[PDB]
Order: C-alpha cells, then sequence, then structure tokens
DNA sequence: TTGACTCAACATCCAAAGCTACAA
DNA sequence: ATTGTAGCTTGGATGTTGAGTCA
C-alpha cells in the first residue's frame, strides 16, 4: 500500500503542532514590526488627504451604505498606489510560506543551507523601498492602513505539514508547480467596516481584489493541484491592538465538515490546545468587535447545514447518519431526523440525518457502576444488545441512573468493603464522604504496619494475556483524620 | 530547558526567517526528546519563551 | 471531476477479580 | 514437598487509512 507507521503518524501530529505554533508566533511577532511607529511615519505620507477622508468618511445617517462605498473606494485607491510605492516584488525562495511535504520536511534537515538573516530594520527598510517577496509587500500594505489609523489586520493562512496525509511517498507534480502555489496568497488584509459593522477582506498584491465575504471568498484555495501546498485551516487574524483570533469560518465554505477533519482541533484535546495558544497569542480584551464577528461566524454555522456526501458526515461535530448511531445509543424520544442526504451514484437513495444534540448515550448497570452509578428505583431499560457467551444486555439512559453513595466509615476508621475485602473506587463519588483515597506503590503497606483501619482500593482492571483480567489495587481508602498519619509512613518507607 | 543559543536562534528564525523553520525544527526537536510533552501540555510557556527578549 | 463503493492491512476501543502443571 | 509460580501460543468488534474501480 502506501501508508506509515503509527510512529511516523505520531511524530507527524507532533512536528504539525510545533510548526503551527512557530507559524503563529511569527505572525503575532511580524504584526508588531507592522505597528512600528518609524515605519508608519512614512508610510502615512504615502496617503494623499482625499484618500485619507475616503477610509474615514463622514457616518451617514440615512443610508450608512453610502459610507461603506467610500471606504471600499478608499481601500480600493490605497491598493492602487501600493502597487506604484512596491514595484520590485520577489519571487519566493522555496515555497514561501505553503504548506510543505513531508518528504521535503525529511530532506531538509539532510542538506543545510546558508539563510540571510532578516532582523526588524532590514523589514522596515525594505517595506520602505518597496522590494521584497508578496508576503513582505502586503506586510508594508496593512502598516501603510494602520498608518492611515484605519482598523486593519493582517491575515496569515498558517501552513503547517498536513498531519492527515499519512503517505510515505508525498511526491508532488512538478508541472506549473510555483504557478499553481502563488495562485492563492498566505498573507491578505481585514479592514472593519464600522458602518456596516463587517470586517471586508482586502489582498492587494496576489488577487488585487477587495470582498465583503457572506458565503464565498475569491481567497480560499480550489482544485487539487492548489490545495496541495495551499490547505486552508488556519486562518489567523492579528489586529493594531496585538489581538489574536481564529478567522477560519469567514474564509471555509466547509468548515465544520470539511477543514475540521484537516484540523488539529478535530478532537478535544487539539481543541484544547488550540484555545491555549490563541489565549497565549491574545493580548487585548475582548471588544463589541469580537461580538459581532462572533455573530457573523454563528450565522455562517448557521447557515453551513449538512453535507452534501456521507464522508463529511462520518465524524461530523453537530450531525450523524442514522446508519452511524452506535448500537448502544438511541434517538432522544419526541425528536426525529433534521434532514436528509442525496447519496450520489444511486437514484432517489438517500439517508437519514440527526442533529447529535438529539442522540443519547445508554450504558448497562454494570457500566453504569463503572461511572459510579447506580439504577433509581422502577427504571426501565431502553434498548436490549447481545455480547458473547449469547447474553441480553440491558441499556439504561443517564436519567435512569444515580449517583451512587457509599457507607461512611466508622469511628475508628473502619472502612466496609465488597466480597474480595477491598473497595472499588471508580469515581471520586464512590469514596466515602468522610473517607479519602491515597494511591501509592507501598500505602498498603504503610496502612497495614500503623495497624490501622483501612481498605484496598480497586481503582481499575488490568486486562492481561491467558484469557483473564486482574484487578489493579493501586492504593488504600483511608479515613481523612489519618491521612498524614498515612502520608507519613509512606514518606518513611525505607525505615520499616 | 533549553540553552541560550537555541532560544536564540529559533526566535531569529520565528521572527524573521520561517522559510528555514524545516530543517532547524527537525534539528532541534531530535536534540530534546522531552520538548514533546512540554509542547503538549504546555504551548503557551513556549509561545511567551519566544515572545521575550 | 464527483463521491460511493470495495479491499486489506493495521489501529483502536472496550470489556471488568484464573487455570494447569510441576518443582520444592 | 500437598504450596508457590512460570506460563498460557488480550482478542473481537469496529474504525481508519490509501488505492483502486465504477458510474
Amino acid at each position: 500500500r502506501n501508508v506509515c507507521s503509527n510512529e511516523e503518524r505520531k511524530r507527524r501530529k507532533y512536528f504539525h503542532m510545533l510548526y503551527l505554533v512557530c507559524l503563529m508566533v511569527h505572525g503575532f511577532i511580524r504584526n508588531e514590526w507592522i505597528n512600528s511607529k518609524r515605519l508608519s511615519r512614512k508610510l502615512s505620507n504615502l496617503v494623499p488627504e482625499k484618500v485619507f477622508e475616503l477610509l474615514h468618511p463622514q457616518k451617514d445617517e440615512e443610508l450608512p451604505l453610502r459610507s461603506t462605498r467610500k471606504l471600499l473606494d478608499g481601500l480600493k485607491k490605497c491598493m492602487e498606489l501600493w502597487q506604484k510605492h512596491w514595484k520590485i516584488t520577489k519571487k519566493y525562495d522555496n515555497e514561501g510560506l505553503y504548506m510543505r511535504t513531508w518528504k521535503e520536511i525529511e530532506m531538509s534537515a539532510n542538506n543545510k543551507r546558508k539563510f540571510k538573516t532578516l532582523k526588524r530594520s532590514d523589514f522596515l527598510r525594505a517595506v520602505s523601498k518597496g522590494h521584497g517577496d508578496p508576503d513582505i509587500s502586503v506586510q508594508g500594505f496593512v502598516a501603510m492602513l494602520r498608518a492611515c489609523n484605519v482598523n486593519a489586520r493582517l491575515i496569515m493562512s498558517c501552513q503547517p505539514p498536513d498531519f492527515t496525509n499519512m503517505k510515505i511517498d508525498t511526491s508532488l507534480n512538478g508541472n506549473n508547480a510555483y504557478k499553481d502555489m502563488v495562485k492563492y496568497p498566505i498573507f491578505w488584509c481585514e479592514v472593519w467596516d464600522k458602518f456596516s459593522k463587517k470586517w471586508i477582506t482586502v489582498d492587494p498584491v496576489n488577487l488585487k481584489t477587495i470582498e465583503q465575504v457572506r458565503l464565498h471568498s475569491k481567497l480560499a484555495p480550489k482544485g487539487v493541484a492548489c490545495c496541495e501546498r495551499n490547505m486552508l485551516r488556519y486562518v489567523i487574524a492579528y489586529d493594531r491592538k496585538y489581538g489574536c483570533r481564529d478567522v477560519t469560518r469567514r474564509y471555509a465554505q466547509w468548515m465544520n465538515s470539511k477543514v475540521r477533519k484537516r484540523r488539529i482541533t478535530k478532537d478535544d484535546f487539539g481543541e484544547k490546545w488550540f484555545r491555549k495558544v490563541i489565549t497565549a497569542l491574545h493580548h487585548r480584551k475582548r471588544t463589541k468587535i469580537d461580538d459581532y464577528e462572533d455573530q457573523y461566524f454563528f450565522r455562517r454555522d448557521e447557515s453551513e447545514g449538512i453535507p452534501d456526501s456521507v464522508q463529511d458526515l462520518k465524524n461530523h461535530p453537530y450531525y450523524v447518519l442514522e446508519q452511524d448511531i452506535k448500537q448502544t445509543q438511541i434517538v432522544k424520544p419526541g425528536c426525529k431526523e433534521c434532514g436528509y442526504l442525496k447519496v450520489h451514484g444511486k437514484v432517489g437513495k438517500v439517508l437519514k440525518v440527526y442533529a447529535k444534540r438529539d442522540i443519547a448515550d445508554l450504558k448497562s448497570a454494570r457500566q453504569w457502576y463503572m461511572n459510579g452509578r447506580i439504577l433509581k428505583t422502577g427504571s426501565r431499560c431502553k434498548k436490549v444488545i447481545k455480547r458473547t457467551v449469547e447474553e441480553d444486555e440491558r441499556l439504561y439512559s443517564f436519567e435512569d441512573t444515580e449517583l451512587y453513595i457509599p457507607p461512611l466509615a466508622s469511628a475508628s476508621g473502619e472502612i466496609t468493603k465488597n466480597t474480595f475485602g477491598n473497595i472499588e473506587v471508580f469515581a471520586p463519588t464512590m469514596i466515602p464522604g468522610n473517607c479519602c483515597l491515597v494511591e501509592n506503590p507501598v500505602a498498603i503497606k504503610a496502612a497495614r504496619f500503623l495497624g490501622v483501619e483501612f481498605a484496598p482500593a480497586v481503582t481499575s482492571f488490568k486486562f492481561e494475556r491467558g484469557s483473564t483480567v486482574k484487578p489493579v489495587l493501586s492504593g488504600i481508602v483511608v479515613a481523612k483524620w489519618l491521612r498524614e498519619a498515612i502520608e507519613t509512613a509512606i514518606d518513611g518507607i525505607e525505615f520499616i | 530547558g533549553l540553552t541560550v543559543e537555541d532560544l536564540l536562534s529559533l526566535r531569529q528564525v520565528v521572527s524573521g526567517n520561517p522559510e528555514a523553520l524545516a530543517p532547524l525544527l527537525e534539528n532541534i526537536s531530535a536534540r530534546y526528546p522531552q520538548l514533546r510533552e512540554h509542547i503538549m501540555a504546555n504551548p503557551e510557556v513556549f509561545v511567551s519563551m519566544l515572545l521575550e527578549a
């Protein structure tokens, strides 16, 4: 076949994360540079008074749209005079910041190369002289708009290597490689329109357009060729005030179905990890603009709707196909489908699509005990399912279950224990209220040495060869008032 | 728990030469097995490291 | 140019308190 | 020596991945 080992899988996931973080920090720092005062005082002189007035039109009461109009004309004229300002555009030396293949990353370490350093001063000098690749160009442009006191964001489409691509050989088509790579930009600009209350998209260098993105954006790469070096999944916005917002939603038509699959956020851990990175780069308080943009994203989420294809509904965050409901799940009472899918390939063939919020997860009595829950009195099971030598296991909903409260320890601290002489503690709930769990390889030896009243704690089950399960006795449940005594014994175990 | 030299190189590449990320990260991650667990659990610390000086 | 098939080789989740033979 | 232990050959159902074929 053509799938690498699992070790490589994990290495690619880690390298993907690391690379993403580095790219996002690069965007942050470059946004700092863009704010340079020494630069803005120079670029300010590029914008005639007439244009400044167009960028800051009078608020129009009767019809705010006319003001938007004047704003857009100013942005257009700014774009025009930026072409006059730059003149020399350089090619990207090596794929610029477009996506690299795993093979390329592997072989980059193989051969070292001289790198001409770019310091803050070099950046400023290049922007003022109008010399450089398209990225430095757009960056200068954002700097100019900021020099003219317009709320202009730098937008970066971060292109880390694709951790979903599990191929060993990851070769690319050489035909029109560069032209296809540069067909869409990595950096562009967003400008806040206070009159219509929306971010306006501005690419003055590559596509040389201004658009007011509703559902479709001219800047999202299209075509298999182009998406091999430009996979849109992390569109990051940096603002005047050192803000950092994930803005992919504006530029990705299928954020929830397609893009999500290609993002580190596709699972809970990556979600938290990315939120941590953003927060670490988000150096400002929330504004009303954020509120407006969040409403925009919420509407875009509302109107993305059900995806057109079966694959895009695998692991969707909001919807599930009828046929993908697990044997251990039920439709919540009174709910039905929330939509349908025309199945591409079969005339009139259609699949029922359910919202995930309407699917309930069921577990058996044992499974609930493993989550520290028992069944309520007169609870009726919602489903019956087979198992192995077979067996009819009943399944119950969370509402049919109750929190298990274990009996308290006696005055002397004696715990009540199961038939094997152990206490089963699979959930914090399962510790007696007046007791504590001490997890330690020697907590048993300690409690035995003190001769105090305790109970070994079965915290989980080790599955092992042969055919046989084994309990994992990871420690002790003692009364609370004996904790430090145990902890003292544990600490001095070498002296017993 | 990295050296001064490597944090310097990393900041310089990140700030002004990110086209050179690929080989540097190849070297650093090959020389710092621990980094993996740091990034996974404490990415903000790494960020702020880069954000200093 | 699209996606729904199938194939096969792994990977990943989840159950949930031994048994025999034999050396000492 | 009438107990202590090495060894038994996790698995079985379900999901993920890329290649390929078809309409």
